RNA sequence: UGUGGAACGGGGUAUUGUAAGCAGUAGAGUAGCCUUGUUGUUACGAUCUGCUGAGAUUAAGCCUUUGUUCCCAAGAUUUGU
RNA sequence: CCAAGCGUUCAUAGCGACGUUGCUUUUUGAUUCUUCGAUGUCGGCUCUUCCUAUCAUACCGAAGCAGAAUUCGGUAAGCGUUGGAUUGUUCACCCACUAAUAGGGAACGUGAGCUGGGUUUAGACCGUCGUGAGACAGGUUAGUUUUACCCUACUGAUGAAGUGUCGUCGCAAUGGUAAUUCAACUUAGUACGAGAGGAACCGUUGAUUCAGAUCAUUGGUAUUUGCGGCUGCCUGACAAGGCAAUGCCGCGGAGCUAUCAUCUGCCGGAUAACGGCUGAACGCCUCUAAGCCAGAAUCCGUGCCAGAAAGCGACGAUUUUUUGG
RNA sequence: GUAGCCAAAUGCCUCGUCAUCUAACUAGUGACGCGCAUGAAUGGAUUAACGAGAUUCCCACUGUCCCUAUCUACUAUCUAG
RNA sequence: GAAGUCGGCAAAAUGGAUCCGUAACUUCGGGAUAAGGAUUGGCUCUAAGGGUUGGACAACCAACUUAGAACU
RNA sequence: CAGAUCUUGGUGGAAGUAGCAAAUAUUCAAAUGAGAACUUUGAAGACUGAAGUGGGGAAAGGUUCCAUGUGAACAGCAGUU
């Protein structure tokens, strides 16, 4: 009596620890032959937060032709290394893999991730497969060739350059990135030719697109009840503390049900958001990567003072609209979206007018060095 | 995309800066963070803090 | 409902049992909030208003006759701090509505103070009679 | 033994709000001595002004660093088609 | 079920006596089978789940121009079902909002969960009763709410290897699963209607409730004891400090956090009610007889979460010139 | 059953009836009284002052609440005994 | 801003002193700090209020208050 | 003797578990020693703050007083005390 809705979404059930922290594709794009070959995912890392300022073109709503405001996520996304392939086969069990080939060499960093510890090892990773691919160059075309006979979904294995970001990290990451498009001959033969080779983001995604973002949260430790699910605090008088559950259960069943809230983990937990929109794919080789048609200041996408706990964001970055899962610096995983998109809201064109590069570490008032300068005039350390 | 003028400290108002406030006889007062607001409210002078620009400006600090 | 449109939302600032000043002419001064319009169901959450909206008030000081009566009323003014799609967060000094029939005519004919745009859009017989409109 | 690390130092970014010291008749005034003055010396005086957007703090879960100084090429356990 | 009848006219649009067949009862009662070497006792709060006897939301059927209003009528429990004044209360009535404020079960769900307003018979007052001690289809006031450290369950957290070792990248059986409702505007003063008036599918822009994150902005927080300010006393003064169980005040980065902040939340299949097609029997007719379509917020999936610690695959390197392999 | 007093800490019926306060009150106060079963030192009525007594309301105030968040110390926790 | 709850339980708020001002009612004693207002630092001054003591008076010494002003 | 919430004694699982968290607070060096977070000395930082954690008594205890030694038991950790 006295209805109300449950607590929380069964869901995100068990909500324990995820077993990850890369981000995974649970599922790819719906394979369209018809289409030129082209990947489906990336790699990219959160640098952190900032917001814009744009003209809404939006016809119907009041805001139409007028400026808002919006919070972006800003991730860093240097070119990714294809540096192998993997074929599987539709079977009665689901999808197998059938064999993976891979690029005749691999830089050090990924290299790095098939070790706990690199330095102390011998290096003795891909030395006697590099062997093979130099000695008659036959087993490699042979593998490829199988790949094309049988294997109905052909997937590259792609790292990141995580050296080239500021990350303390020298440890790449390493997905499979399904190739979808024309014909499975010609996914191998796509993915054999960039053997070594960099895809880099603006080759997979494009400005305005709607994607999704694929990451583990920040991670929360133990929660009562009373934040880990939302539970009513319980009042003032409560012998024995007051941020529970009063109630777990009735008599019979004689059981705690899996439905009633518990203390437990409350965070670090695998998450795929959907609909982030792509308001900008800033290329890291320019120096107006935060500059606009309306503000013409040649500045670059970094607040005053760096990104708090990430750094400069010297190469390619995304501008996705909105909050992603996950803390600064994590690995975050962008999937093409699953959905069609033909909504007003998701079709209209991003255009920004203004991109804040003030300082984060403070109620910051300058967008750039410039602008400080000239807004103080001089100090007692300026002079000499 | 204007850019305003803190009716305390005087420092530029980028988009998203501060609160503003509106008093009842229809003034109103753009802060571009709390520590103006506060000062602001707790009666203070900006033309007596060192550290604004309209103390700056009426004691011709800086040339 | 069927003011002129739709309202963005914005950060309520008087639930139930707050009581504002009478921003108009009719001879009240006290509007006290009992019931706020468009309120749906939720356990142990107050009805709460913002600038623009309708609600169900009783005077508490001013003219013995408006008193002791349910009466709609709207929002004019609040002191909470509310977010405009530009990314302003604005307030005012008070709390403020005026008495209006449920049409949204106003029952007094003079507003005294500044009244949200918000309000002003969504009321035009409240924007007739507002002076400065935030 | 590495485009290695650490501890410091420097720059940036932030926070506060103008450091100590010295000077000034700026100062409500007051009291002693004189050539007695629209700068009278002298002493006391909350405070004020200037050097001084100063000084302090700044990773502790900020950014950066070709600066300096040190450190590491070590031991122990287990595991085989 | 029966059909005398009301329902100008038509026994069963909707009403419907006398009878008659059943279901349920959360009603006290009946009984006395369990418990008297002891199963904590009302209500409220909190929290979960189940049923359908459906208030609202989805789709359908019938009566009369639309417009509506009723039968919520038939499927259907997916998803909702509120804020107060009062009742110790259950019940109930009242002010409101709302799409709507449906009814029940879970040891009359829920006290090592609380609370203790009810009950609470020790203190005490009153009314009636009693010669009295004292009593009560009554009223009143004051009256200790104990224990988990065991097993299981539940929530999270590690984890041995005979199937080589240690890694990297994956598959996916199975379990879980999520969105919800509203308003305004276009359609449109249009279909329709003598007139008055007056829609619908769709579309758009917003919003409610819920869900999962996030911290650019804004707000809260302060041992940043970061900077400044203040009192008492103490280090002879200044300066610089200390003590005052964080001495006090302003601001206060970082972090944390807010429905006080911002972001994001699909489409496929099979159906129910019910409606059509080809077609008979019962030589005609008729959705059914076999079959084929269409069809709901229903169900099952894709999508989202976990990943079998005794389900599995691809791939990399295989104690190094000691010794083991 | 006089003077008084009362749905009273005494009225079953009962949420008595009227009025007042409230948006809304089975509360409270004021009245009313064939009062189941009020009533005169088994003391009746009134009463300033006093009360960690009971009861209703108003202002102040506020995390009681909307709706929760944040911070400190000691635990819990891991270790030795 | 009591919507919470049986109930403002708990907490908040008030608080010293000086000057203003203080209702019903009353057993005339009270009620009463009723209620309700204002002020309060530092510094530099001014005025008044007492004692010892040398020839109408007086140079110190020994002193403590109260009220006010200016500045900040 | 299997029972009597049997008697007396011994000994289990619960378990290396509950816990050993009031009364602001300790740190450095030296000495001694087989061994020092706890002894002693010096230094620092603090507290009781004269209605004392100060200096005495009455009642009660009865050698607890002092020196020199010891360190099994006791001082719920330690022990050179
Ligand atoms: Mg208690
Ligand atoms: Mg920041
Ligand atoms: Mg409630
Ligand atoms: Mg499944
Ligand atoms: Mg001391
Ligand atoms: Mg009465
Ligand atoms: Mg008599
Ligand atoms: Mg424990
Ligand atoms: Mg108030
Ligand atoms: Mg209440
Ligand atoms: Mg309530
Ligand atoms: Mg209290
Ligand atoms: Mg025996
Ligand atoms: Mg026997
Ligand atoms: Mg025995
Ligand atoms: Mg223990
Ligand atoms: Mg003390
Ligand atoms: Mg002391
Ligand atoms: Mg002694």
């Amino acid at each position: 009596k006295f209805e109300q809705p449950r607590h929380g979404s069964l869901g995100f059930l068990p909500r324990k620890r995820a077993s990850r922290q890369r981000g995974k594709v649970k599922a790819f794009p719906k394979d369209d032959a018809s289409k030129p070959v082209h990947l489906t995912a990336f790699l990219g890392y959160k640098a952190g937060m900032t917001h814009i300022v744009r003209d809404l073109d939006r016809p119907g709503s009041k805001m139409h032709k007028r400026e808002i405001l919006e919070a972006v996520t800003v991730i860093e996304t240097p070119p990714m290394v294809v540096v192998g392939v993997v074929g599987y086969v539709e079977t009665p069990r689901g999808l197998r893999s059938l064999t993976t080939v891979w690029a005749e060499h691999l830089s050090e960093e990924v290299k790095r991730r098939f070790y706990k510890n690199w330095f102390k090892s011998k290096k003795k990773a891909f030395t006697k497969y590099a062997k093979k691919y130099a000695e008659s160059t036959q087993s490699i075309n042979r593998e490829l060739e199988r790949i094309k006979k049988y294997c109905s979904v052909v997937r590259v294995l792609a790292h990141t350059q995580i050296r080239k970001t500021p990350l303390a990290q020298k440890k790449a990451h390493l997905m499979e990135i399904q190739v979808n498009g024309g014909s499975v001959a010609d996914k191998v033969e796509w993915a054999r030719e960039h053997f070594e080779k960099t895809v880099d983001i603006k080759s997979t995604f494009e400005q305005n697109e709607m994607i999704d973002v694929i990451g583990v949260t920040r991670g929360k430790g133990n929660e009562g009840t009373t934040a880990r699910w939302g539970t009513k605090r319980l009042p003032r008088k409560t012998h024995r503390g007051l941020r529970k559950v009063a109630c777990i259960g009735a008599w019979h069943p004689a059981n705690v049900q899996w439905t009633v809230a518990r203390a437990g983990n409350a965070g670090y937990m695998h998450r795929t958001q959907l609909n982030s929109k792509i308001y900008r794919i800033g290329a890291g080789d320019d120096a107006k990567n935060a500059s606009t048609d309306f503000d013409a200041t040649e500045k670059r996408i970094t607040p005053m003072g760096g990104f708090v706990r990430y750094g400069v964001v010297e190469n390619d970055f995304v501008m996705l609209n909105g909050a992603t899962p996950g803390p600064v610096k994590r690995v975050l995983t962008l999937r093409k979206s699953l959905l069609t998109h033909t909504s007003r809201k998701a079709l209209e064109p991003v255009s920004l007018k203004w991109i804040d590069t003030a300082s984060k570490f403070g109620h910051g008032r300058f967008q750039t060095p410039a602008e400080a300068k000239q807004f103080l005039g001089t100090l007692k350390k300026d002079v000499a | 995309m204007k850019v305003e003028v803190c009716s305390f400290s005087g420092s530029k108002v980028y988009p998203g800066a501060g609160r503003l406030f509106v008093r009842g006889d229809n003034k109103v007062f753009r802060f571009v963070n709390k520590k103006s607001e506060s000062l602001f409210l707790q009666r203070k002078n900006p033309r007596r803090l060192s550290w604004t620009v309209l103390y700056r400006r009426m004691h011709k600090k800086g040339i | 409902g069927a003011a002129s449109g739709t309202k963005y939302r914005m950060t309520l600032g008087l639930p139930v049992q707050a009581i504002m000043n009478c921003a108009d002419n009719s001879g009240a001064k006290n509007l006290y909030i009992v019931s706020v319009f468009g309120t749906g169901a939720r356990l142990n959450r107050l009805p709460a208003a913002s600038c623009g909206d309708m609600v169900l008030a009783t005077v508490k000081k001013g003219k013995p006759d408006l008193r002791k009566k349910i009466m709609p009323a709207i929002v004019v003014r609040q002191r909470k701090a509310w977010r405009r799609k530009d990314g302003v967060y604005l307030y005012f000094e008070d709390n403020a509505g005026v008495i209006v029939n449920p049409k949204g005519e106003m029952k007094g004919s003079a507003i005294t103070g500044p009244v949200a745009k918000e309000c002003a859009d969504l009321w035009p017989r409240i924007a007739s009679n507002a002076g400065t409109v935030v």
